[PDB]
This record gives C-alpha cells, structure tokens and sequence, in this order.
RNA sequence: GAAAUUGUUGAAAGGGAAGGGCAUUUGAUCAGACA
RNA sequence: CGUGGAGGUCAGUGACGAAGCCUAGACCGUAAGGUCGGGUCGAACGGCCUCUAGUGCAGAUCUUGGUGGUAGUAGCAAAUAUUCAAAUGAGAACUUUGAAGACUGAAGUGGGGAAAGGUUCCACGUCAACAGCAGUUGGACGUGGGUUAGUCGAUCCUAAGA
RNA sequence: GUGAACAGCCUCUAGUUGAUAGAAUAAUGUAGAUAAGGGAAGUCGGCAAAAUAGAUCCGUAACUUCGGGAUAAGGAUUGGC
C-alpha cells in the first residue's frame, strides 16, 4: 500500500505545477482568440466599450 | 514579581481623532501597550468583562476614564515568552474621577 | 549531493538543501546574501531579530521602488524590508545543518556558513481574469535553497635565470661589499 | 473541536432557530460525542442544551 | 540534458550607454624547440 | 566547403569508451570549414572514388514550444464592522464554543419551488493542488451512506399547431 | 412603530458577521459637505449646486376646441400639554 500510496505521489507532480485543482481540470487555453487580434476600428460602432 | 496595582488610564487623549468605526477597536490596543509600559511585559491578556466595558456604547462611544487592575503573574513552563504575563480587568466604580494608583493587598 | 562550486574541506563540513520550496524567489535571495560568511551563532539570532523589527534585511538587487526605512544604516543602504515568511524556512535550514554537525561531531562554536545559494525552481501556472475577457498569467516564483557550514581552521623558491653579465655584476659587488 | 453539527441539530429538535441554541464551553467533550438526535434529547434535558428564550420587543411606548 | 535566462565563487572594468577596427604596454595563459 | 540517405573501398575506428554536448587550451585554410587535447556521457561512426535529394537561415507584423527586461512594481479600496478569553493544533486577524458589538428589517442577506445543474445533500478520514492573504475549515480531495406513494405529478384530453 | 403608503428610517421571528489585513493622515484624487460681502460679472450655454416641496384655509391671468389652463401666480399657519 504505501508502494501504492506513494505512486499517487510520484504521478501527481505534473498536475500540481500547472496548477490544476483536481485530476479532472483539462480546461484547455486558445492559442490565439479572435476576438483580440482579427479587427480594424475606425470611426462609428466600434467592438467593445 | 507578583504585584496587583489599580490604574485609572485617560482614553479620551487617546482616541482623539481616531475614525468612528476604529475607536473601541483601537482602545483595546492600547490597552496592551498601557499594560505593557508599567508592568514590562508583552502577552497581555483582557478579561472578557472588559471587552464588554470598552464596547457597551458601540464603536463610537468609548468612555472617557477607565479603572483598571493590572496584576502580573506567573507563567507556565514551555512557553516562549519568559515567566511573567500580565492579567488586566476592570473594578466597578461610581466615577472613574478623583482615583489614583492604588497597590492592592495580597493574601 | 551535487552541490555548487565549494572550495572547502568536506571532511569538517555539514550541509542541508531545500527542494521546492513554496517562497518569493526575490526574497530569498537577499535574505541569504545577508547571511552569508557569519559565525554560524551569531547568524541564528540575527533572524531572530528579523521577525521582531528590530534588525533588516538590505535589499541589495531586487529592489527597485521598495520604500526606505531607517535600520538599512547597519549595512549602509537606504532600501531594507524584513521578508518574514523567507526567514521562517531559511532558519529552519539552519537548524537542520546545525544537527548536522552534531551527528558528525563538529564543533558549534567554531562552525560558521561558508555556502549558501538559492536559485529559482520550476514555476506554477495559475491563470487569472482581466478587462475583455482577456486571459494572463498569475504565476509563483518557488526556489531551491542549499547551504554549507564549516568549522574555521587557524591558518593563512622559484628558481631565477639571469645572464651572464648580470651574474658578473652581483659576483662584483659580493667581492667589494664587507 | 467541531461543533457546527450539533449546533445544527439541537435546533431541529427544539424547533428553534441556530441563533438561540446554547451549548456550554465547559462540556466540549461531552456534547462532540453526540452524533445523532437521539442523543440531544438527553443532552438537552439534563441541562447542557438550553432554549435562551426570546428577545424582548416591548410595547409600553405604543 | 544545448541556448535564451538565473544563482554562488573567482578574476576585471566603470564621471550621461555598451560593444567594434588598427598598434603596443600590463596581468593571466599556452603549444612549438635546440639534444 | 558543409548535411541526410545509396553502390564501392580502406579485411577503416570502437564498452580499455562510438556519436552528442561544453571548453578567453593547441594547429591548419584568405574563407565556407577541417583536425587535436581536456571535461561530460554510454553504443555505434568515419576517410576517399562516385550516386541521389524534403541539403545550409537572423529577418517573412514568419510557425510551434520556451525565457526575460519592465517588477517584488501596478495592484488586491462599492455592498457601514468587528472585538476578548478558552478548547483544537507544529502553527490561528480567518476554524469551533461562550461572552460582546452591529447589519439585512416581511418588494429580506428569511421560508419553499419552475427552467437549468447532477450528487454539490450527510457522516468518517484528511490538506500536495484550488479557495488571487491565510487555513486546523469548505461547494476541494479519499471512502462510504442517503431519495420508498391507489390519493402529489407524469401517464389521459384538446388549444395554436405538427 | 412613525406616515397617505408594501415610501424612507428603527425593531421582533429567521439568517449572516463573508468581501486580504496592520500602522500613519503629505500632495493629487474619487464620494459627500460648509463658507464673510456682491449675486451669473463665470461660461459655447445658469453645466452644476443652491432654492421650492407634505398638509389645512384664502386666492388664482392671458388664452381656449369651453373639457382645460391650475399645485397657475401669490399669501397666512403647523410643537407641546
């Protein structure tokens, strides 16, 4: 068991340093969002406030 | 050094110009500072029935002159600060005028 | 084991490492580049000290718009601040390499840090929100920290070629000279 | 200990709300053993639980 | 287990940038060679 | 001159250390570059005569991944507010209990429900991560327990409509 | 409870005490105020702020599609026992 237990140790590391709250946080960043990048703002409505 | 002295301490020179929702919050630290410039100690502990004399008219209305006893013990063993710690709580009084330090009688 | 570059005796030497260890990086640096080279007794309650405001920390290189206080004249810089949660593991280390000694039967008196070094560990990732729904980083700088201690040791012929007519003027003088 | 439990559960049995349940500080031991109604029913009655019954809202001046 | 980048030790320079070219001093350092 | 593979050749070098990497140590070529020593490492790789091409980068607001300066700085300031002892603990501005002080003030910070979520509900254990401070606590993590219908609903009927 | 009232303000039953904190009170801020004499001279412009306000009684113009205009304007008064 305590060859077990530290095996949950051991396989934990790499969620722990991205910060990842449980074994089940695979919220996954957008490289690039459109949103931001893709837009030219000139006089009249424009895209935000 | 065992010693139990009565205080009168001015809260109103104290207070003055302090925010009205940090009054009886702050006249509980210097309460801790009072007693530790006459006994010369730092852990200093209130008795909850001072708490209830400070806060009696809210956080605003803090009473002019309090009367206090100071009396300064021993502590117990493995404890990080030294031996010594003091224990203040209030004595009722008619007026808290016209009092001067009194060392109080042991038995 | 691997170590920094130490020259030193490893025969009278105790050591301790921290792996890991969840501090601001920045911190930590200067509180160890203050501790380093003092008698190892005096170092213990100089941190001591630290928590209670009575004697800082100088901030030597990170220390860009830190506010200026009065006990920094010890060291003689302007710029000093008492990073406490930093002194709470470093002191813990001092204590380990101090236990140390004992198992090998070292001297306390004598003993006094000779190494110390902290560099940087492999970082979090947590994530924050901002303005447009805009996505930054919100990231820990963690860091390893290893130190030496070391007793102190009581201590601190080439052969010339010249020419003859050098060696003639030095056969002469010998000659004339009583 | 933690007592957020039988502070909760003494006021489903009394019928009260949690603003006026009373567990004393001396018996901290006696009332964390406690882990279920039935027991509160003894707790109460022998006098560690009590009602602090209610606020006075007096009509003299109306 | 390369580079960016960082720590510690050691050497060196520094009056509003740094780095480069030609020549030599200074300190450190280094192979060749007479039998 | 250099790189990836091919046909030859040196009966080429190699676990007594092959490639790779580092090296203000040495030599050669005007130059692309070639050779040697030292440190690291552990298993295959060269010279020459030719053959072949997904063959050489500093730039393309280049592409993917990684790291800095700025910087321990901007900041963590709406919603009136917290205080003292005790227990628990290696540790308490933040957890639990008691004593105080206030607030929401019945178009509420209260008591239930429809969409919607799917075990968050409760107990036992327990803190590496998350809770932009902290943590002994949690809507976290680990293991289990828990929704009972002849009458409450669906099921039946029809509306605009399919 | 006050009041015309489910307004605003305070309280009882119920619930919360959560929103990073400690010390000092420089400039400039954001939010909220008061100001001697004069009263829009300020300014694109009375922007903003000040003034008036609830209630009973007296009183109400030009005009008008005769319904309105109208709370027009303006003027006296308000506690307690």
């Amino acid at each position: 068991r305590s060859k077990a237990d530290r095996m949950a140790k051991m396989e934990r590391r790499e969620r722990n340093r991205h910060a990842k709250q449980g074994e089940s946080d695979r919220h996954n960043a957008v490289s690039l969002s459109k949103h931001l990048f893709s837009g030219k703002r000139g006089v009249g409505k424009t895209d935000f406030r | 050094d065992v010693v139990t002295r009565e205080y009168t301490i001015n809260l109103h020179k104290r207070l003055h110009g302090v925010s009205f929702k940090k009054r009886a919050p702050r006249a509980v630290k210097e309460i801790k500072k009072f007693a530790k410039l006459h006994m010369g100690t730092d852990d200093v502990r209130l008795a909850p029935e001072l708490n209830q004399a400070i806060w009696k008219r809210g956080v605003k209305g803090v009473e002019y002159r309090l009367r206090l006893r100071i009396s300064r013990k021993r502590n117990e063993e493995e404890d990080a600060k030294n031996p010594l710690f003091s224990y203040v709580e209030p004595v009722l009084v008619a007026s808290a005028k016209g009092l001067q330090t009194v060392v109080v009688e042991e038995d | 084991a691997r170590y920094g570059a130490t020259s030193t005796n490893p025969a009278k030497s105790a050591s301790a490492r921290g792996s890991y260890l969840r501090v601001s990086f920045k911190n930590t640096r200067e509180t160890a580049q203050a501790i380093n080279g003092w008698e190892l007794t005096k170092a213990q309650k100089y941190l001591e000290q630290v928590l209670d405001h009575q004697r800082a920390i100088p901030f030597r290189r990170f220390n860009s718009s830190i506010g200026r206080t009065a006990q920094g004249k010890e060291f003689g810089v302007t710029k000093a601040r008492w990073p406490a949660k930093s002194v709470k593991f470093v002191q813990g280390l001092l204590q380990n390499a101090a236990a140390n000694a004992e198992a090998k039967g070292l001297d306390a008196t004598k003993l006094y840090v000779s190494h110390i070094q902290v560099n940087q560990a492999p970082k979090q990732r947590r994530r924050t929100y901002r303005a447009h729904g805009r996505i930054n980083k919100y990231e820990s700088s963690p860091s390893h920290i290893e130190l030496v201690v070391t007793e102190k040791e009581e201590a601190v012929k080439k052969v010339v070629r010249l020419t003859s007519r050098q060696r003639g003027r030095i056969a002469a003088q010998k000659r004339i000279a009583a | 200990a933690n007592l957020r439990t039988q502070k909760r559960l003494a006021a489903s049995v009394v019928g009260v709300g949690k603003r006026k349940v009373w567990l004393d500080p001396n018996e901290t031991s006696e009332i964390a053993q406690a882990n279920s109604r039935n027991a509160i029913r003894k707790l109460v009655k022998n006098g560690t639980i009590v009602k602090k019954a209610v606020t006075v809202h007096s009509k003299s001046r109306t």
